[PDB]
DNA sequence: GTGTAATCTACTGACATCAGAGTTCTTAGA
DNA sequence: TCTAAGAACTCTGATGTCAGTAGATTACACT
């Protein structure tokens, strides 16, 4: 879908006693399972996408809250952006005492009707003003025949859920270990888009996974001036960009209210609230003072207008991988401007890969920025993983240093090791062989930070303290490697350290 | 389609479970 | 009542009706505060919270049984506080506290 | 004049980013 | 016998960017 549309998601639990207070074991509880799910996807969505909408609803309860079509349904929460007080409302109903806390309020086991329940949720999504990209309902019921004993009750539901799917709201399901069996082919076969224990999907809602997830958006758009005249529009996209702990919002102590930092400039002698025109900019050199205006400290540092000028072609081997400037950015075509320029770009991509070549360009991302120099290395897609595109096809902008960047480094000379000293090393190295994958690690600080932040947010008992994956697991490095550190200590240097 | 797309956060690709060094 | 005026309280928890605790206090005019500064007499809490643990960790202030601000309601209990700073510029507060504290 | 288009130009949320300022460490150090 | 000049890192604040929303400006037009 288009950029702005929120994900929006409504959670809809069976309040019926026959599941709600029920267990075959003692070790879980289907309502305590669903509520855990709702709290846990919801705490995922809080860290990861505060912009996307959640609601939660109980059907078949005995005391009601709805706009209309009231009987035996209670909207615990209408659609809203997610936060702490909503997670505290769900927390109240959890656990052995929780399954009594709920009973003092909304009441349990009464008759219900899916064609009314699906009506209610529909009205909910309608009532909200925002643009929605995905509209999804989640069923937390075990009741595999949903009391369609009256087939002329049940045909209402099936038609109404035809109407859900027809209006482009989706609906989705989880089965919840009903004693002895559950089978979708009896009923729910036509409500969703051979026999089950409990859903292999449901564990994915307990991943508790944390990052920002920020959708595909351009960094900027530019014209690749091949010369004085021929241009194509290309995008500039950010495939790799270091995340930061979110900017902290300064607060008033006594009320927790946000407060304005409200800075001004004031003359050291006098009451002049000096305006931006009152003051210049300056330097000191050679015991004299150089004076420039607030226009020209940024008229200096101009050279060009936003674009990409072509500078001619190179071998890919001469672009030496030791000197690297800043993270590489992707280039991909954009018919939003320069229509049909995709036809040129695609031929340019295809044929550079045959030539074993890069294009060299000069690059300005904005007006009032100096040109850097950038090699456009061409790119090719590994769809072989059943069209999981690990690599998009296009170009990489790889940046190149200038003289000033390549800092001087001290004198040293040696070519010291013998073939035995390499030969022992060639063993330890081959014993320590693993497979790195790009996603195999996580930031120890930024992951810890969210766990501290949750403890403070919910008033939990404890910070979760989940230990990081960057420390070497040194006992495994002792054992897999084995004792071979002694080959350095014996064969390579004296015993004095 | 389903195979790579997360149920917690749709359209976005499924976050695999952290890994680290193991031989 | 005109007794709990000039005495400032923090009702940091309840649960007995927490929002009614300070309302009962209000017809006794006890000076309600939402978050205890170094000014306050004492802090009142129907149960522990993490902020009460913060005030066990920061020995800061006088912490009081629930009933003391439902039994202040038959007495007149009114008893103190802190914040933090340690300082050795040319040290200053400790020598002021050689005038202002027992040693 | 009076009335109905079509469409430019704004503002905002959000995201990257240079600069600028606060902070701990080396050498040269009376 | 030690006191600043030179690093280094993080963090904060502004400027510019993109996508999308919707208002007011202005065009077009009446026999």
């Amino acid at each position: 879908y288009k950029y702005s549309g929120r994900d929006s998601l409504i959670f809809l639990v069976d309040a019926s006693k026959a599941m709600f207070e029920s267990q075959s074991e003692d070790e879980l509880t289907p309502f305590d399972m669903s509520i855990q799910c709702i709290q846990s996807v919801y705490i995922s969505k809080i860290i990861s996408s505060d912009r996307d909408l959640l609601a939660v609803v109980f059907y078949g309860t005995e005391k009601d809250k709805n706009s209309v079509n009231f009987k035996n349904i209670y909207v615990l929460q209408e659609l809203d952006n997610p936060g702490a007080k909503r997670i505290l409302e769900l927390d109240q109903f959890k656990g052995q005492q929780g399954q009594k806390r709920f009973q003092d309020m909304m009441g349990h086991g009464s008759d219900y009707s899916l064609s009314e329940v699906l009506w209610v949720c529909a009205n909910l999504f309608s009532d909200v003003q925002f643009k929605m990209s995905h509209k999804r309902i989640m069923l937390f019921t075990n009741e595999d025949n949903p009391h369609g004993n009256d087939s002329a009750k049940a045909s209402r539901a099936r038609t109404k859920a035809g109407d859900l799917r027809d209006t482009g709201i989706f609906l989705d399901l989880m089965h919840l270990k009903k004693p002895g069996g559950f089978d979708i082919s009896l009923f729910y076969r036509d409500i969703i888009s051979v026999h089950f224990e409990e859903s292999s999907k449901l564990e994915d809602l307990l991943r508790k996974v944390r990052a920002k997830e920020t959708r595909k958006r351009a960094l900027s758009r530019l014209k690749l001036k091949l010369n004085k005249d021929i241009v194509i529009s290309v995008g500039i996209y950010n495939l790799v960009q270091k995340a930061l702990k979110p900017p902290p919002i300064k607060l008033y102590r006594e009320t927790n209210e946000p407060v304005k930092t409200k800075t001004r400039t004031f003359n050291t002698s006098t009451g002049g609230l000096l305006l931006p025109s009152d003051t210049k900019r300056s330097q000191i050199y050679g015991s004299r003072q150089i004076i420039l205006e607030k226009e020209e400290t940024e008229e200096l540092k101009r050279f060009d207008d936003p674009g990409l000028m072509l500078m001619g072609f190179k071998p890919l081997v001469l672009l030496k991988k030791h000197h690297y400037l800043r993270p590489s950015l992707f280039v991909y075509p954009e018919e939003s401007l320069v229509i049909g320029s995709s036809t040129l770009f695609s031929a340019l991509l295809i044929k550079c890969l045959e030539k074993e070549v890069a294009a060299l360009c000069r690059y300005t991302p904005r007006r009032n920025i100096p040109p850097y120099f950038v090699a456009l290395v061409p790119q090719e897609e590994e769809l072989d993983d059943q069209k999981i595109q690990v690599t998009p096809p296009g170009f990489q902008l790889v940046f190149l240093p200038f003289a000033d960047d390549k800092r001087k480094m001290p004198f040293t000379e040696k070519i010291m090791a013998t073939p035995e000293q390499v030969g022992k090393m060639k063993a330890i190295v081959e014993k320590l062989r693993f497979t790195y994958r790009s996603d195999s690690f996580e930031n120890p600080v930024l992951q810890q930070h969210f766990r501290n932040l949750e403890a403070l947010a919910l008033d939990l008992m404890e910070p979760e303290q989940a230990v990081d994956l960057t420390l070497p697991k040194v006992e495994a490095m002792n054992k897999r490697l084995g004792s071979l550190v002694d080959e350095f200590k014996e064969l390579v240097y004296p015993p004095d350290y | 389609r389903c195979p790579g797309e997360s149920l917690i956060n749709p359209g976005f690709k499924s976050k695999k479970p952290a890994g680290g060094v193991d031989f | 009542s005109n007794i709990f005026e000039d005495v400032e309280f923090c009702v940091m928890s309840g649960t007995q009706p927490k929002p009614d605790l300070e309302n009962r206090i209000a017809e006794f005019g006890g000076y309600i505060v939402q978050n205890p500064g170094p000014d306050t007499y004492c802090v009142i809490a129907g149960s522990e919270n993490i902020r009460v643990k913060n005030i066990i960790l920061s020995n800061k202030h006088d912490v009081v049984k629930p009933a003391w601000l439902l039994e202040c309601f038959k007495t007149k209990s009114f008893v103190p506080w802190q914040p933090r700073f340690m300082i050795h510029m040319c040290p200053s507060t400790k020598e002021h506290f050689a005038r202002e504290y027992d040693c």
